[PDB]
RNA sequence: UAACUAGGGAACCCACU
């Protein structure tokens, strides 16, 4: 039962949530993915704190 | 709240729960646009 | 053809920049918003 | 039983593979270290 | 501390090339004049690798040491990594 | 002579890793 096109899904600043202005959940209501504590470790890991600031501030909720 | 503490934001989590830049490496300096330099670069057409 | 990078207009790009815009958004390499110099976004998919 | 020119490229290349090999200032090695414990951690096993 | 007490090292690290290159190709793609004779690019961040290895980027990083004191080392100054 | 944005939550269950 698991197919591609079932699963496929991409985001560009659609749909915001109204409890706080973050993405939408699931690709039903086009939300984004979710950039999780163990991304935020990993991006401090790599040392990219202008990504990480671009991940976790600009590009999901300035 | 109740001893009036205060947070000095040098951490990672302060940066990033408030949502500046991390001091943590592409971040933990700061840079300076150089003055004598920038005369000697030709303006491109 | 859904996630977007924005690029800065400079004459080194205008003129590739400015095709991508003349095809629009859904003719795959081109693109969807314009932002203007004063943070004015228009529209690339709703055809101005 | 080296020669003399192949000695002194041998200092040079000694001085400057150790030069690279200075942990950079600005690296998180925190967070460098607890994945590095805590990533064998998934592969060890009690009953294995 | 001058020039004489200037205790960093000489080589450019990993992170501030990162910094050095973003901000340099952010500022060439904002129309900054370019410092080195550039043999035809459209991409700004190949353009600031070539003024990286040119050694021309008109950057100075300021190296803050944790006791508060600061550094200001200038992208010609230091030696780059690669 | 083109009127251009989207709306909830909480629980359980199942599946993927």
């Amino acid at each position: 039962k698991h197919m591609v096109d079932d699963k496929i899904h991409s985001r560009a600043r659609g749909p915001i949530q109204i409890l706080n202005r973050q993405p939408m959940e699931g690709r039903s209501r086009d939300g984004g993915l979710r950039f999780g504590e163990m991304e935020r470790d990993c991006q401090i890991a790599h040392g990219a704190a202008q990504f990480l600031r671009e991940r976790l501030f600009e590009a999901s909720d300035p | 709240a109740a001893h009036g503490e205060s947070d000095p934001m040098k951490g990672v989590s302060e940066n990033i729960m408030l949502g500046q830049l991390a001091p943590a490496g592409t971040g933990c300096f700061d840079l300076l646009l150089d003055a004598e330099k920038c005369k000697y670069g030709m303006e491109i057409p | 053809a859904n996630m977007t990078f924005a690029e800065i207009v400079t004459p080194f790009n205008i003129d590739r920049l400015q095709e991508l815009v003349r095809r629009g958004n859904s003719q795959y390499p081109g693109a969807k918003y314009i932002i203007r110099d004063n943070g004015d976004r228009i529209d690339l998919r709703f055809h101005p | 039983r080296l020669s003399g020119e192949a000695f002194d490229w041998l200092l040079g290349e000694i001085e400057s593979k150790f030069n690279q090999a200075i942990a950079h200032p600005g690296e998180m090695v925190g967070a460098l270290a607890a994945q590095s414990l805590g990533e064998p951690a998934t592969q060890m096993t009690l009953n294995t | 501390q001058a020039n004489q007490k200037r205790i960093t090292t000489p080589y450019m690290t990993k992170y501030e090339r990162a910094r050095v290159l973003g901000t340099r190709a952010l500022q060439i793609a904002m129309c900054a004049p370019v410092m080195v004779e550039l043999e035809g690019e459209t991409d700004p961040l190949l353009i600031a690798m070539k003024e990286l290895k040119a050694r021309k980027i008109p950057i100075i990083i300021r190296r803050y040491l944790p006791d508060g004191s600061y550094e200001d080392w200038g992208v010609d100054e230091l030696i780059i990594s690669d």
